[PDB]
């Protein structure tokens, strides 16, 4: 058993460095086990600049960050066909939702990826847009283009009355 | 193999006029005001691919994902989902460029599948599923809510994540 | 006691009811009573077309739109001097950050707000904008103006390499 | 009143370079990276005006506010943080176009508080905070993940705010 555990915690951690390194360039992230298996997994990430800490002490943006570079890792030991991802760019500013998107514009070349989300710097990143609007109850769905998609978010930020 | 496109009939907030959503091979980016119907989508996968709870889906009863009548329409006799796969590659384990997988559950809580046509079981489905890499052991799937979960978890919650790993 | 109690609950879900209007045109939301106080407080809300549910059955963004209509009617039962907002528009999207944003920058006449927000619609509403950096683990600040603020934003999302 | 600017010293991320925050009179925006330093700023309010419990302002001990050591600078001796009011409408009970509020904390816990430059007791603060209609039953403060709280709660719980309300 903990001969196995062993070779998939490497296989797994390995992953979650080198995908953090690249989440947050300059930074790094490791998955130090407590008792090398009769406690638990800790997580230690350090950005650049800052000092090292583990998780739970790390602001909401950086848990949200730190925790989809674990979830990414589990992943990439074992390939999906495809992805199906709500929201994972809820707490993430402006930059990151960006470094996320641009990882999984990448990782899109190799395996499908569907991927929900209310920002504009998310959708913006994709092959194809799919709108979705209600009317009286009804669900509705459009192929928007990237233009029409954009057009319609600066209508809102324009100052109407 | 990939999701060509999805075929929603009846199914939560999808009316009785069936609904057909096509998806690029690559990257899908599907956007809506809040309360739209967006997240339905994801759940319309979950529960066409052997939906097991209805709670991951978020109805009290697995009935509860059948469209509840609105203002200019009745409420459906049944709900039912079709996801289209593209089988170039050869992912699962049949002969055919195109798979397809249908469910549909009565007001009863009855479930019946489809594969291609043929009729199917769910343990049927399952296997053809785990061949292609597809399954809920992949953790393909993060749902609205999952990061702020893997986030909660304890050290320990976490290292007997990767104990079903192994 | 439920004499005043229920001149308070008078006077809070008057408030819920008409700040959710205006969030959520077309549609409504009271704050009924399980016991007209032996059992607890419930929220029932209708957007524009949909069936009447309790909080508790709407979906995330509208629940966090719900919710802060609620929040938003404690403030105005008890106003305060100033108000300090932590991201309070995690879940909303850029229609709905804009109607929260309309609503703080008309109250924003009277009473003082500090809202700390990732989203551009909620910070392009304000008078004033403080810009948070950090250098080898130290915060800085510095007061960006409403153009310098959309040129980072834009560049972020330009495509670099 | 009003906030005019927040001066820290040695406050959680912020150094010992006394840093110096304008707010405008109405609605300003603190925007930035993940993790710069932007709740900070909100925790320094909840400090300078009577931080009761170091939880609120994530922090294990009351010391664990003070800024610790750096890449090239070492650890504050204490954490300081002084807000200035504007009081023209004279929303306190003093008679001054500005009133400051000043905390200091020790690595013992110790805190000592000013009140336009004179000692002060918490409670006098207090006492000066509530008198302006600043108080923590004011529900004017919003927390990082507050929202998300107020939706968890169950339809007791929530019937128990309006208790306290009254
Ligand atoms: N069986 C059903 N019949 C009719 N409408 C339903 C049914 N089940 C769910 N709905 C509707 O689905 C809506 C929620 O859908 P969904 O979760 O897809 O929205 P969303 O776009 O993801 O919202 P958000 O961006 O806030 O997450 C609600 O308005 C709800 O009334
Ligand atoms: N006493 C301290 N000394 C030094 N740095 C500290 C101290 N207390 C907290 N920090 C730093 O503050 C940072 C978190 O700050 P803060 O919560 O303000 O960020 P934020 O901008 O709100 O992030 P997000 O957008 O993700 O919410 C962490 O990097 C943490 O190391
Ligand atoms: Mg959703
Ligand atoms: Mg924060």
């Amino acid at each position: 058993k903990k001969n196995v555990f062993m070779r998939t915690f490497e296989a797994i951690s390995r992953n979650f460095s080198e995908i953090f390194a690249k989440l947050s360039p300059g930074g790094s992230a490791r998955l130090i086990l407590e008792n090398p298996f009769s406690g638990g997994l800790e997580i230690e990430a350090k950005p650049a600049g800052k000092d090292v800490k583990r998780i739970e002490a790390m602001s909401g943006g950086e848990k949200a960050l730190t925790a989809l570079a674990f979830v990414f890792a589990i992943q990439k030991f074992k390939p999906a066909p495809f992805y199906l991802f709500d929201q994972i760019d809820a707490h993430l500013d402006d930059a990151n939702v960006k470094r996320v998107a641009d990882l999984i514009k990448e990782s899109s070349k190799e395996s499908q990826f569907i991927v929900i989300t209310l920002r504009d710097v998310m959708m913006a990143n994709a092959d194809k847009i799919i709108g979705v609007s209600m009317r009286d109850g009804v669900s509705k769905v459009v192929s928007l283009s990237l233009e029409k998609a954009m057009k319609i978010l600066e209508e809102i930020r324009k100052k109407q009355g | 193999p990939y999701i060509e496109k999805l075929e929603l009939k009846g199914f939560k907030s999808y009316g009785n006029k069936k609904v057909v959503i096509p998806f690029s091979k690559g990257f899908t980016a599907i956007v809506g005001a809040n309360g739209s119907g967006k997240s339905n989508i994801g759940d319309a996968i979950l529960f066409v691919l052997g939906g097991l709870s209805a709670k991951a889906m978020r109805a009290s009863r697995i009935s509860d994902l059948i469209f509840a009548g609105s203002k200019n329409e009745p409420p459906a006799k049944y709900a039912e989902v079709a996801i289209y796969f593209n089988n170039e590659d050869r992912g699962f384990p049949i002969d055919e460029d195109e798979v397809v997988i249908r469910r549909r559950v009565y007001p009863d809580g009855r479930s019946s599948y489809w594969l291609n046509g043929r009729r199917a079981t769910r343990s049927e489905i399952l296997d053809i599923l785990t061949a292609a890499m597809i399954s809920p052991d992949g953790y393909n799937i993060v749902l609205q809510g999952d990061i702020t979960k893997f986030i909660k978890m304890s050290p320990l919650e976490r290292r007997l994540l990767i104990d079903d790993i192994s």
